[PDB]
């Protein structure tokens, strides 16, 4: 996950 | 660049494919009948015709017909034509078709969408898809510009260009957004407007087809493109769509690989994207650092950002210049707090932001995650020393030996205060000094409203057993958005300031003029944020801190799409909503059309207090 | 050859 | 000698010359090793400065004792009896040998009366008789069925020992005997000999009681009695450490007479000094020497 | 092979690990905390300790513990103790040692069972895998014979269900625990090895990992660590299901380097057929069972059919055998032998005809019947550019084609791996109407075969076979056509149903398997067995499997709640071939030693469509 | 699929 998301 | 060869006349099948693959093209998109070998199903004697119907399977491996052939329906195939018999013979020589290129297992199917009523062949397409098991795509075979419309001016006695969108639209509706139908586009030489472009650019475009009569020629006699052709070239190029070259050879003097020579040529000729690579379209669901612990490497990827920790680098040190005279150098010591310390990123930026200002701090490390209390520990026991003493409290809960001059964290999620940042900060402000200082200070969160039918599908693809079988419509996803169209520029929707002196229950309501016509799919939402005065760190997608890629943004769905025509405003209603022990959004849209409140009391997402 |  | 020690002070036993000998292990942070160190001074201690001789260990200090007067025979971690002695000016702590023989952290160690044989428990379930002249085992014992926690050597007769285990069985062992161990009928956590009676003994549990055997009871403590050391009195107090964090000294009839906490960690070693048999020096996890007056 | 190193000291982890894996352990079995560093939780002034509590999360990279590093659970943590004390804390530090796990990312994790009670061990890890979001797997440490029956004889006054003992506890274990994707076991090989049948049940467990003390190898001649015939074929039976071997204890040949136990192991995994090749990457995969009949199978389907060369060999021998009894060779040359290749598929069944006919020396009128409209298409090219005018290619259903004559032989190609469906039985019938008086069926007969049989990683597959918008408990009604292959076989197979051609399909069946292990049973796996002509036959039954035949795997019979069974237990179960004019189904039902529901009432799971 | 499995 990236972006601050799971 | 990846491309196919799109020929209707194949006479020995091995050769033909030999003769492609020689001049460089990827697939081949050929007829899986005889295209003019019209079958009668009804009617004797031609419907007891004898010997093969088509090509046999062995004339290529099963290993070539899965990857290499994109199957062609027949062109006489006509499953709405006003003529019963015909309607009826087009049905079964269509599903005998589908059902050849379902055996021979292709990858793709080329369908053609060439007038407005494809009623008849939307359902046979999808009765197709709800029987047996198979998995070929359906590419529909649409142009850009109707050929009604780029026929030429000779006769003597005889929705403009957003019409074949509506062909698609229609098509894709009926066929309730299958995952399996896609787009092949047909690029002619009278290009529509930009608009027209970004719904195209939009839809699920699988291929695109260029007929070697949109060439125009050089000064040397090569095939090249016009520079707004060129234009459309390079924004598919950026989808990583297929390019399907049609026709004849218009350049004789040259050979046939001198179009995809041209292809390459522009291919070669076209940070944030590089990270952003392979997590296009991705849903997630948003981090919740304040109700589950993250791993080591979730904070990786949080410390694998330089540019936010120079930022906040820079805030502090730019606020210790301000709050410490040049006089006051040695004797007076900021008290920093870093609430939520992470591993270490936050801690050393302050540590080298007052090293840069030669300013003397006393900091406090607050981090609740008792992993990462480990690390922290360890930095200390190692590096730090006494200067910073770690605390493994949540600062809603922690009692302050002594309070604050800088409060600094980094607690903002992509839409800026769905990782609780309000609430966490307002049960730390009590340790902050009267003339203290909060970093980040400020921070907006901005919502425009998008269309993407890939989104879309996505969003249901997310439906879940043991649940509310729309709960996924009801939730934000973290997603890098790639293929979309945004309808209207972002709009402000939340606005938190540190400290508040003064509920973080919030009401907005955001009207969004769309200058064109569209097909609302759902909201984006980004942030900024000032950290300290004019340091600011945003991922508005035109105040995007450059190469800073910490935050994707977020997607807000809707439940059902909501047509949008030119002049109507989309007038939407955003809650921030919370209890003792929850925080939530609750969104509805309440002009052209109205919605649901989705979300409402946070019954599909809430983010734990 | 790639000259517009 | 290091710069700087561990915190987790393991042991501390007294010579005959009333020197201390201080083991610690680091149990936390990067390198989990472990130290010996010999205090002359034993007021001293926990300063690495002021200390007679230090040692770097490969892994922890489980365990340690003294064999006679220069020798030191250590339990570690990694599976190893070790046997490290002082030279004769007592400034370096120098390896005789270090023999892996366990499977698993050698948890205690004891040595047999003619101070010429050891006895090791380790957490592989095996015990093992150790010949510590020729640097061999004579004996390799799978009799109980977990964990051995203690070993406990005789005073008086060399062959016989006791050992305690998470099985929850005590055995006496005589190492004469074709069969050598004998079931003595909460889990048995510390075994000690009473120096002058030849046949009774005290085991503390790990509910923190302490109860004396022939081969009484007493609500000790509050957690797991981890040592029990008698007093060198003509007739003996009992130091009894636990994981309370308490140390208590008890007379005969296992009846408290001290009490102290000055510990804020686990309490591992009690030592009584040879020269001042009222002071009574406990080491702990907080990496502090703490010297007592009962 | 893939094998770890076991270690409970590790001085500095960098060391230790690049140490460990030069002499070639691929990953390593280590504390995260230290192993007596033993945690207070509830009671002051131990609660308050300072200092980091273990080592930091940075001295390898985060792919270095995702990838090279096992936890293990701390020695001193039992949370079954009765001593409410040590269970809190022991509850505790467990929740704090698995969650530093998650945190590091680690692939997997030790614990062990190593007692009779573990209900608070498996509520822990219970808890703890419903928390959060995580990806490590548990690897349940039990060994082979319990501590307490390898201790020495050696106790004057305490003198020495013994061999199913520890098999109980991970059964306890694992039932508590829901039969958990993410709970496997890690297996302690001792020096004395039990009887061959509770090896059995053990391998029909869900084993991630061997563990094999330095104690148990014996010593060479030359003095090299070896191990015993006895555990050498254990060794090897653990080798087929690709179970990774841990290596404890110390060095116990010290002379050399401790790599020589790991080059034995080597050395025996490259001293361990065509079936074996075909089936890899299909082991314990459940896929769902043809129906030809009312689907229409893809090129790519009838493409691994044709793949199987012994079956086609076995059916032109039996036509051969057939066309030289049916013809004498006085009436070589004017006799011509009508034959009907009943759902000729793309060819094959057809040319095992010709060729049977050619070596046969003899003349043969054939006719291809085939429904599927696309291998009707490969069929007629085949007629146009091979066969002539001596195969006649029918675009029919045998069912309700109109037969211009009647034939001598028909054979199909319609068996299933249960012998039946596929509705052999109902094609066949409808095609009797046009076959002569004399006229041969091949395949003459066919046999159905059921065993009990045992598998937790079976089981678990079928669970993750629910799917949304169906009956929650539907995957259990469905036969799957399985490589079925970490699993245990409770009972020799016994015949279920026979059909014989030329002949009501309906059948019921009861079957009563003498049990003589103490095991829990999960599901029957059905086999069948063909007799084509005389002495030629097809069999799928593991006894007599024909050699390098891989048209068929077992299929698989679930139930929807496991049976546990005892020794002498007979397990009494009933199958039932239901049907009507529309579908045709299976249902089955156990009922003895414990009854169970009767398994799809009324195909409401799974039919075969008529 | 293999062993007449889909
Ligand atoms: N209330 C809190 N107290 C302390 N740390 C927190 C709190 N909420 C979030 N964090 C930490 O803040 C960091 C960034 O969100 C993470 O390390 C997270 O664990
Ligand atoms: N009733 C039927 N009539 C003709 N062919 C059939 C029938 N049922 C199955 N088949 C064919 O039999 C083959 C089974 O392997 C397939 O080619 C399938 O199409």
């Amino acid at each position: 996950g990236r972006g601050r998301g799971r | 660049v990846s491309s196919g060869r799109d020929l209707n006349c194949v006479p020995e099948i091995a050769d033909t494919l030999g003769a492609v693959a020689k001049q460089g093209f990827d697939f081949l998109c050929m007829p899986v009948f005889h295209p003019r070998f019209k079958r009668e199903f009804i009617q004797e004697p031609a419907k007891n015709r004898p010997g093969p119907q088509t090509r046999s399977d062995l004339l290529l491996s099963g290993r070539d017909w899965n990857t290499l052939i994109v199957g062609k329906l027949s062109p006489w195939i006509r499953p709405d034509s006003k003529v019963e018999k015909i309607r009826r013979n087009s049905e079964a020589a269509m599903l005998q078709e589908l059902n050849f290129g379902a055996y021979l297992g292709l990858p793709a199917f080329l369908l053609p969408l060439n007038q407005e009523d494809n009623t008849n062949l939307a359902r046979v397409l999808t009765n197709h898809i709800h029987t047996g098991h198979h998995s070929s795509m359906f590419w529909m075979r649409v142009p850009l510009v109707a050929p009604e419309d780029l026929r030429d001016d000779i006769i003597e006695n005889a929705s403009g260009e957003e019409k074949t969108w509506m062909w698609w639209h229609n098509f894709r509706t009926l066929c309730d957004y299958s995952k399996r139908i896609a787009v092949a586009l047909e690029i002619g030489a009278d290009l529509p407007s930009n608009h027209v472009i970004d719904r195209w650019l939009g839809e699920p475009i699988k291929a695109a087809i260029l007929p070697t009569s949109i060439f125009l020629t050089n000064k040397k006699g090569f095939p090249v493109l016009s520079k707004m052709h060129q234009r459309l070239i390079f924004r598919l190029l950026k989808l990583e769509v297929q390019f399907i070259i049609t026709g004849t050879n218009h350049h004789s003097e040259k050979e046939f690989c001198s179009y995809l020579q041209y292809l390459e040529y522009l291919s070669q000729n076209r940070a944030y994207e590089l990270f952003a690579k392979g997590y296009e379209d991705y849903l997630q669901s948003p981090l919740q650092p304040l109700m589950d612990n993250l791993e080591s490497q979730t904070y990786e990827v949080f410390e694998k950002d330089p540019i936010k920790y120079s930022q906040y680098q820079q805030a502090i040190y730019k606020c210790l210049l301000d709050r410490v005279p040049e006089e006051e150098k040695d004797t007076n010591v900021q008290v920093l707090m870093v609430l939520g310390a992470g591993r270490g990123p936050l801690v050393n930026a302050s540590l080298r932001a007052a090293k840069q200002a030669d300013r003397r701090i006393k900091l406090y490390a607050v981090e609740k995650n008792p992993n990462a209390v480990v690390t922290l520990e360890n930095w200390q026991f190692e590096e730090w020393g006494s200067q910073v003493t770690v605390v493994s409290s949540d600062m809603r809960e922690w009692v302050a030996p002594e309070k604050a001059d800088i409060i600094v964290s980094e607690l903002l999620g992509s839409f800026a205060d769905n990782e609780l940042s309000p609430e966490c900060l307002d049960g730390a402000q009590h340790f902050l000094k009267d003339d203290g200082v909060s970093i980040p200070g400020e921070y907006t969160s901005f919502l425009a409203p998008i269309s993407s039918s890939k989104l879309y599908n996505e969003v249901r693809a997310c439906r879940e057993k043991d649940r509310d079988p729309e709960a996924q419509f009801e939730m934000p996803y973290v997603v890098r958005l790639h293929n979309f169209h945004q309808l209207s520029a972002p709009q402000p929707c939340f606005t938190f300031s540190h400290p508040n002196r003064d509920d973080n229950n919030r009401y907005c309501t955001l009207e969004f003029p769309v200058e064109v016509n569209t097909v609302l799919h759902g909201f984006a939402g980004y942030f900024e944020t000032v950290l300290y005065q004019d340091i600011t760190l945003s991922i508005r997608p035109e105040t995007h801190s450059p190469g800073m890629f910490s935050w994707f943004p977020i997607l807000f769905p809707i439940k059902q799409p909501i047509t949008v025509r030119e002049g109507q405003t989309i007038c939407v209603r955003f809650w921030r909503c919370s209890n003792s022990k929850k925080v939530w959004y609750e969104w509805a849209v309440t002009a052209p059309v109205c919605s649901a409140i989705h979300n409402p009391t946070g019954r599909s997402y809430t983010i734990g207090l | 050859q790639f000259e517009d | 000698a290091p710069a700087c020690m561990e915190r987790q002070l393991e042991a501390a036993r007294y010579r005959s010359d009333g020197a201390l000998l201080l083991g610690a292990s680091s149990l936390s942070g990067r390198c989990w090793a472990g130290s010996l160190w010999l205090f002359k001074d034993p007021c001293a201690a926990p300063n690495e400065g002021f200390c007679s001789a230090g040692v770097q260990t490969e892994a922890g200090v489980a365990d340690l004792t003294w064999v006679g007067e220069r020798g030191i025979l250590v339990a570690s971690d990694s599976g190893a009896v070790e046997l490290w002695e002082l030279d004769e000016n007592e400034t370096l702590i120098v390896s005789k040998f270090c023999k892996y023989e366990h499977d698993d952290i050698v948890s205690t160690v004891s040595v047999l009366s003619s101070g010429t044989q050891a006895v090791s428990g380790s957490k592989d379930i095996c015990i093992k008789v150790w010949d510590l002249a020729q640097q061999v085992v004579l004996s390799s014992y799978r009799a109980h069925a977990a964990q051995v926690t203690c070993v406990a050597a005789s005073p008086h007769k060399d062959s016989v020992f006791l050992s305690c285990s998470e099985d929850n069985r005590i055995l006496l062992w005589d190492t004469r005997c074709p069969k050598p161990a004998s079931q003595i009928g909460y889990l048995p956590t510390s075994l000690a000999w009473h120096p002058q009676q030849s046949e009774v003994f005290v085991f503390g549990d790990e509910n923190g009681t302490v109860s004396l055997v022939d081969t009484l009871s007493s609500a000790v403590h509050s957690q797991c009695v981890t040592g029990l050391v008698f007093s060198p009195h003509s007739v003996p107090f009992l130091a009894s450490l636990s994981e309370d964090c308490s140390l208590a000294v008890l007379d005969s009839s296992l009846s408290e007479l001290f009490r102290s906490q000055a510990h804020r960690d686990f309490v591992r070693d009690a030592t009584w000094s040879p020269l001042n048999h009222s002071l009574l020096t406990t080491v702990g996890w907080d990496h502090q020497v703490v010297h007592h007056v009962v």
